[PDB]
């Protein structure tokens, strides 16, 4: 009999039952999408577009709804901080309910295809047996995919009929959904350019339409049909799985490294932005400008937006969480309340020392106050006996500008040490940890969870493609050898 | 014995009729070679642009590309 | 948390009503 | 225009085609 | 104003900064 | 008993449904 | 081919495979319980 | 609003019409016996 | 008026309708069902 | 729909039609307002009618503005039958006095997000000081419920248990404001009024008003909210 | 996490165990 | 509360070991 891992092999030869189980899986996926969206709207707190955005709340499909245009909600609010006067029918809950009713209709269609499986459409009239013209089915599917891709690229993202996509400034401060003009030049192949998406989708849709028309028109050859077994369903299964984990690897890399399709204000910042000093660079540039024309360091730090200083915090690092540190970042290190201001450290003779920011690989880092010249001047010494760079010996005082603490100078070592420890993580923020009872360890971004899950699934589907391709080529010897 | 006859099945019938009807010889496998090698070239071009192993006049390959 | 459990177990109850209605044992005339 | 990186990439494609042709020639020379 | 100041400002906090990793053959 | 109710209701569902399912497939296996 | 489905198959899982499945589930639970409980 | 009135009125009118003319379609001939 | 209202309750309005489009669609649906029943005659 | 033909229609043709919740509008005369005769006046059939109910919300990102709400109750918004005395001077300085009438309106509205804020829209004992164009003042605002109102577990100000006796230990706790005492402090509100389209022949006046008033405090609990109420008003002088 | 992990562990130790028991008894009752 | 879950999982594991050892399917030798 069929083993437990071979049960679905009952529907290899049945196209009607195959369509039924495809519809059942598709209904399950649509129902999950709707249920996940309702769950995330139920547990979603829109009470801070800036300091507690969706990626700080561990929202998974909320950025994907947001990226393609769904920004308003039936709850009477907008994620950008505005008020939804009339969100219409296409809100978050609207899309979820549409997915739920789609799942129900697909479940009914799956039941119908399970019952009425014996359709002569699945039987070729030349011999009466049940067979599928897989090259022609592929041509139809490729033609349909070309039309859908070209329509999505020429009507939705371009805004001539649709709403466009999520476009923002390079540092992810404002963010919105705009129609985007296609970039047909080499800059269209710029990954962070939003204009590549409409141009790519238009060109790929047109070429897919042409390839589908060609596949509808022209039959395969003897050599190709007997080599790749185009009359077999495991062959197309193997190759489809190959394309699927190819796309999974590509999109996992895109999510991890960042692109125009992965906005930072939706999926969190990237680890390379923290590693390469992106937000710290922009903050210090926006300080150097407007300190070069008056309004000195005592002021003008308020000209630094709180969102940028939040982006300059390693707690928003996607590669700083854990495998089993479950939940949102808010459940990890509290909810951000406000910016405490930039901490400037000075010794007794007046040199400006700065903390050595902890890298991504380290979870516990030694605190070192190092000067402009790059010479280690102070630290929180582990020894504290025959120690040469301790806080009270160097005489380090910490000051704050532009935050809740402004013009406040702290001199005592017990307070200077803890503010230096807070500054070791980047910009210093205060966190309410009593609302969700946070444990104190950093969590992972939705971007990080997406990339981890998709890479694991990509390797698993590499194995699946190997197994199915082996079964494809070696179908006749699957029960043993010929012994002759 | 024929299956369950339906108007939709009769409409989509010629779309699934020639199961096993192929071309003689190798067909368009020279066109396979041409298309697959150009796709590999284009894919490599994309990889070098995104890996910064190829620098163009108009691309930046960074977040300031949003500027 | 309780609302999820109530909803899930009640929809399971009505689903197994559906299962007992349609997917029941067919009686025999013999 | 033609950047040095793009020029070296085109020469790399030419060299790859050349070495593939050389491998095919060595194979067909048995 | 000048970029040499922010270079020395970013040098002690994070040595992996992209402006420091670009065009630093003169340094 | 906020989640003690969860575990009690869970086991109260699980033990009879697994028991009944086991003996039912014992019945249905023999024709 | 007819009114009943011709691909009617019987699923088998013997007692040794039951042993392997029960051990796999229990050992996986023992291994991952310390991490799920955290 | 008014569209909802129109839609609900149409669907109830459709169901009521199916009912009325379904009983109008010579129902005493639906019995399995003789009579 | 803080919001729009129909004021369709009371007054003994015929068939509960305040707009002639409701009566028109009712008459159209009844007429088309009767037309189907009348063209599908001389049967059974 | 003026006052002249408002009495010209019987109750049968106005029942269930919302006309009973519609103030008369002056169609004759001019909107110059100054044409009204000055002196001591005694207005009767002073009418009130709101056109928008919005509730202030402390916006999360630091903003602060009134957001539009949804009326949970049906058309029970207006207040009629208001009396009082008016004086009009040559320079235009006027005072307003309100004494009795249907001077309260309990109405619950739904905020966007599944939030309900009940309030008592009142204009009672209003003293508007200013000119004919605009004049403001302060008016008495009752809380909402009576002293004898009973919550799910009895209790309340006048009648009640003064404690939730369902729990034999939740009598002395932090819920001092929940069971021991119930706050019935009457608040004060702000009203802005403007007079327009005055008919000097029959002494008819109209215009748009503005009402600011705190909502229900739910009897010594979560702080009440300030409500902005705009609408049309109508009056008749003697 | 002190009891959500308990619920997850319970579901993991029952649902595939029950499924395996269904298949095992379906085979054991058939000779 | 975690310790009881751990002890239950391990005693179940030893139960499965004892069950697999002593109540296994006999070889048929046919
Ligand atoms: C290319 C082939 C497309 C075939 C499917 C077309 C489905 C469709 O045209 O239907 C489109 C549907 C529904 O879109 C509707 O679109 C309507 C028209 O909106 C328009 O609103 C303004 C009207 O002046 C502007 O023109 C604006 O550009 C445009 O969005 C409504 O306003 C709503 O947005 C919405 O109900 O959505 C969808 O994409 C469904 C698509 C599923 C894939
Ligand atoms: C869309 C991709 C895809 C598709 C259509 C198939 C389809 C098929 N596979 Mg295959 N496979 C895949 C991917 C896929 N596989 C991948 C990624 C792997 C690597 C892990 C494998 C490894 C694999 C093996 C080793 C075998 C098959 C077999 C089969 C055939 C029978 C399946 C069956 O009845 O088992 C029954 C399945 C179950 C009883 C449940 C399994 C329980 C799993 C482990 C946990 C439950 C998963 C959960 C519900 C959803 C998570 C998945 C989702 C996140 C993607 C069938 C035609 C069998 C075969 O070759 O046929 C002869 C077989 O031996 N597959
Ligand atoms: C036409 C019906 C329809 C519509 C309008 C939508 C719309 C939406 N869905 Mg959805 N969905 C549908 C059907 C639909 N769905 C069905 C039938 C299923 C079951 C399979 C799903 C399952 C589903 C899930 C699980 C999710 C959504 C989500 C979403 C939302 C964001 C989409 C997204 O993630 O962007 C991006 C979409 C993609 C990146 C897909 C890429 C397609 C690849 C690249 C195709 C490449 C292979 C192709 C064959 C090559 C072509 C070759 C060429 C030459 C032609 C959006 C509102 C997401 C959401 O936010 O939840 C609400 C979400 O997670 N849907
Ligand atoms: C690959 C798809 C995917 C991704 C990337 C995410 C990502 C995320 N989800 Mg999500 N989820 C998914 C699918 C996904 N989910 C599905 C399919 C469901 C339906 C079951 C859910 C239901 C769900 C809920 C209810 C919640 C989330 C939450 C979250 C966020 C918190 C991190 C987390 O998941 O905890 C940690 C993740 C792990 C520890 C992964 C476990 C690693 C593997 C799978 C263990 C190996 C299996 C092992 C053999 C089992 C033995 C254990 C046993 C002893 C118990 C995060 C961004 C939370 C949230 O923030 O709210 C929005 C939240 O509460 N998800
Ligand atoms: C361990 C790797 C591995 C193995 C053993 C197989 C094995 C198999 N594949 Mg598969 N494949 C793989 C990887 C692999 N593949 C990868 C990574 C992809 C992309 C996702 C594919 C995509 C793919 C498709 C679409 C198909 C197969 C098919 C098959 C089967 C037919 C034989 C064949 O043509 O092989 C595959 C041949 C190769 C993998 C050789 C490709 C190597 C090229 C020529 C070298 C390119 C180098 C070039 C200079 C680029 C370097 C640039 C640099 C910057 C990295 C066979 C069972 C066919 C099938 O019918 O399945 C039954 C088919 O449909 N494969
Ligand atoms: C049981 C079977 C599942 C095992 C995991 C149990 C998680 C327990 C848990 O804490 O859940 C609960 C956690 C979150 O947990 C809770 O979340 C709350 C907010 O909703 C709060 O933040 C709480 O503080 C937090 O504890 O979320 C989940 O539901 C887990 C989702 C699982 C999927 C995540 C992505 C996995 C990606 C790929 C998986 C496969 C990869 C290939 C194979 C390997
Ligand atoms: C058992 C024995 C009989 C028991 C009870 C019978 C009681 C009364 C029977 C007469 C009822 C009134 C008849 C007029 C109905 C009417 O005007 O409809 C229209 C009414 C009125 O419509 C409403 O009027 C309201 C003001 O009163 C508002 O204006 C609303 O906007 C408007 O919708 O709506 C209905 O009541 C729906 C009736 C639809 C009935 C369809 C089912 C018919 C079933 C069987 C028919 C068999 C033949
Ligand atoms: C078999 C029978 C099949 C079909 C029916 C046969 C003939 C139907 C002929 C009439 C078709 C039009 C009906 C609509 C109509 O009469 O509305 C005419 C009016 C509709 O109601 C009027 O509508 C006007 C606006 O169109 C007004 O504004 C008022 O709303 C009202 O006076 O019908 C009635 O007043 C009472 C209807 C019940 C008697
Ligand atoms: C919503 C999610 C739904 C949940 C469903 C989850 C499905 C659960 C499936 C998993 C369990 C089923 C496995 C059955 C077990 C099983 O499959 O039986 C063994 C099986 C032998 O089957 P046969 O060839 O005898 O098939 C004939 C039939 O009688 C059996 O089907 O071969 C194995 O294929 C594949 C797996 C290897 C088995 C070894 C795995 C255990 C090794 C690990 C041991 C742990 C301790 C090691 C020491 C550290
Ligand atoms: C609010 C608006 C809706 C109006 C409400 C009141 C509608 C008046 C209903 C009175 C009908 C008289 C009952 C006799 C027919 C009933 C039994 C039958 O079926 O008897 C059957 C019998 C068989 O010969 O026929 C016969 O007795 C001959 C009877 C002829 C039926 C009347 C003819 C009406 C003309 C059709 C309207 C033109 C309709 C066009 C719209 C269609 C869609 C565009
Ligand atoms: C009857 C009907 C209806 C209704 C319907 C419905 C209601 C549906 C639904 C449904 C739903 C609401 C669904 C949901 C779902 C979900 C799912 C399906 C899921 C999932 C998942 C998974 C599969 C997972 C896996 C895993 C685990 C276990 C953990 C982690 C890891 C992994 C991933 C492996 C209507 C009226 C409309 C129409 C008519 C018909």
């Amino acid at each position: 009999g069929l083993p437990w891992y071979r049960v679905h092999t009952v529907v290899i030869n049945d196209p009607g039952r195959l369509i039924s189980v495809h519809l059942m899986h598709t209904a399950l996926v649509a129902g999950w999408a709707g249920a996940m969206t309702l769950f995330e709207i139920a547990v979603f707190d829109p009470s801070d577009p800036v300091l507690n955005p969706m990626w700080r709340q561990g929202m998974f499909v909320l950025p994907f709804l947001t990226r393609l245009g769904v920004t308003q909600s039936w709850g009477g609010w907008t994620i950008s901080g505005e008020t939804s006067s009339n969100p219409g029918i296409w809100s978050y809950e609207g899309a979820a309910a549409s997915h739920i009713v789609l799942s129900g209709l697909l479940f009914l269609a799956s039941v119908w295809h399970w019952v009425y499986w014996d359709l002569e459409l699945f039987r070729d009239p030349r011999t009466g047996k049940t067979a599928l013209d897989l090259p022609k089915i592929f041509g139809i599917h490729l033609f349909l995919a070309g039309l859908l891709c070209f329509g999505f690229g020429a009507f939705h993202v371009t805004g001539v009929f649709g709403p466009g996509i999520w476009v923002s400034d390079p540092y992810g401060l404002t963010g919105s959904v705009q129609p985007v003009a296609p970039s047909w030049g080499a800059e269209g192949f710029d990954p962070y350019n939003p204009g590549g998406v409409p141009a790519h989708h238009i060109a790929a849709g047109i070429l897919g339409v042409l390839a589908g028309l060609f596949h509808l028109c022209v039959r395969p050859s003897i050599r190709l049909y007997f080599g790749l077994s185009m009359g077999s369903i495991e062959s197309v299964l193997s190759s489809s799985i190959a394309a699927v984990f190819w796309a999974a690897f590509v999109v996992a890399g895109t999510m991890w490294y960042g692109s125009a399709a992965t906005p930072i204000e939706l999926f969190g910042p990237t680890r390379y932005q923290w590693d390469q000093g992106f937000f710290q660079q922009e903050i210090q540039k926006r300080v150097a400008q407007s300190t070069s024309e008056g309004l000195s360091v005592s002021e003008a730090w308020a000209k630094i937006p709180e969102k940028l200083a939040f982006y300059d915090y390693i707690g928003n690092n996607p590669a700083k969480g854990g495998l089993f540190r479950t939940g949102a970042m808010n459940s990890g290190d509290g909810i951000a309340v406000g910016w405490l201001g930039h901490a400037s450290f000075k010794d007794q003779e007046g040199r400006e020392l700065f903390v050595r920011r902890m890298p991504t690989f380290f979870e516990t880092f030694p605190v070192v106050l190092i000067d402009k010249d790059g010479v280690v001047r102070a630290d929180v010494p582990f020894r504290k006996a025959e120690s040469k760079y301790s806080i009270e010996q160097v005489g380090v005082s910490v000051t704050f500008y532009g935050g809740e603490l402004n013009g406040l100078t702290f001199t005592d070592p017990s307070t200077v040490k803890k503010y230096a420890r807070k500054a070791q993580l980047g910009e210093i923020f205060e966190f309410d940890r009593s609302t969700l009872q946070s444990d104190g360890v950093f969590r992972s971004s939705p971007r990080g969870w997406f990339t981890f899950g998709h890479l694991s699934f990509a390797l698993l589907f590499f194995f699946g493609h190997i197994w199915h391709g082996s079964r494809t080529i070696f179908r006749d010897v699957f029960a043993g050898i010929d012994e002759d | 014995e024929p299956g369950i006859v339906t108007p939709l099945g009769t409409l989509l019938r010629p779309l699934n009729s020639e199961a096993g009807k192929v071309l003689p010889g190798w067909g368009t496998t020279v066109l396979m070679a041409v298309a697959i090698l150009l796709f590999a070239v284009f894919l490599l071009i994309i990889l070098e642009i995104y890996n910064s192993s190829l620098i163009l006049d108009g691309v930046t390959n960074s977040w300031e590309s949003l500027a | 948390m309780e609302a999820l459990v109530y909803t899930f177990l009640l929809i399971g109850t009505l689903g197994i009503i559906f299962f007992s209605i349609f997917f029941r044992e067919p009686p025999r005339i013999a | 225009s033609v950047t040095p990186s793009l020029k070296n990439f085109l020469l790399s494609l030419v060299a790859g085609a050349v070495v593939l042709a050389a491998i095919a020639g060595a194979v067909t020379a048995v | 104003q000048r970029v040499r100041t922010v270079l020395d400002m970013d040098d002690p906090a994070k040595e992996e900064t992209v402006k420091e990793l670009r065009k630093d053959i003169n340094n | 008993v906020n989640i003690l109710g969860l575990t009690a209701t869970a086991l109260f569902i699980i033990i009879p449904t697994s028991f009944l399912l086991i003996l039912y497939v014992k019945t249905a296996a023999s024709e | 081919m007819a009114r009943p489905n011709p691909n009617k198959q019987v699923v088998e899982l013997n007692r040794s495979s039951l042993y392997w499945g029960l051990l796999l589930i229990f050992v996986l639970a023992v291994l991952f319980s310390s991490y799920i409980f955290n | 609003m008014l569209t909802l009135k129109i839609f609900v009125y149409t669907v109830v009118t459709f169901f009521v019409g199916l009912f009325i003319f379904g009983f109008l379609s010579n129902d005493p001939s639906r019995n399995p016996g003789k009579g | 008026l803080v919001d729009d209202r129909m004021n369709g309750d009371g007054t003994g309005l015929p068939f509960g309708v305040n707009d002639g489009i409701l009566g028109w669609v009712i008459a159209g649906t009844l007429g088309t069902i009767w037309a189907i029943y009348f063209v599908s005659q001389k049967d059974l | 729909l003026t006052y002249d033909e408002l009495q010209g229609l019987t109750y049968l043709q106005v029942k269930g039609t919302g006309i009973a919740n519609t103030c008369p509008v002056v169609e004759q005369g001019t909107s110059n307002v100054r044409e009204l005769k000055p002196g001591d006046y005694k207005l009767e059939k002073f009418c009130m009618e709101p056109t928008s109910f919005t509730v202030k919300e402390v916006v999360d990102k630091g903003r602060e503005e009134f957001v539009k709400t949804k009326l949970l109750t049906r058309l029970t918004i207006s207040q009629f039958g208001m009396n009082g005395s008016m004086k009009i001077n040559n320079d235009g300085s006027v005072e307003f006095r309100e004494d009795e009438g249907l001077d309260y309106a309990a109405t619950t509205v739904k905020l966007p997000g599944g939030e309900y804020v009940p309030f008592l829209f009142t204009i009672k004992e209003f003293d508007g000081k200013g000119t004919l164009d605009s004049f403001s003042g302060d008016f008495l605002v009752p809380s909402y419920r009576g002293s004898t109102f009973l919550d799910p577990k009895g209790r309340g100000g006048a009648t009640g248990y003064d404690n939730a006796i369902a729990l034999p230990a939740k009598a002395d706790a932090d819920e001092i404001q929940r069971l021991n005492n119930k706050s019935y402090t009457p608040g004060k509100g702000s009203a802005v009024f403007s007079v327009a389209k005055v008919d000097t022949e029959t002494g008819e006046i109209a215009g748009v008003f503005e009402s600011i008033q705190p909502s229900d405090t739910e009897m010594g609990a979560h702080p009440a909210k300030d409500i902005k109420i705009t609408g049309l008003w109508y009056g008749q002088l003697t």
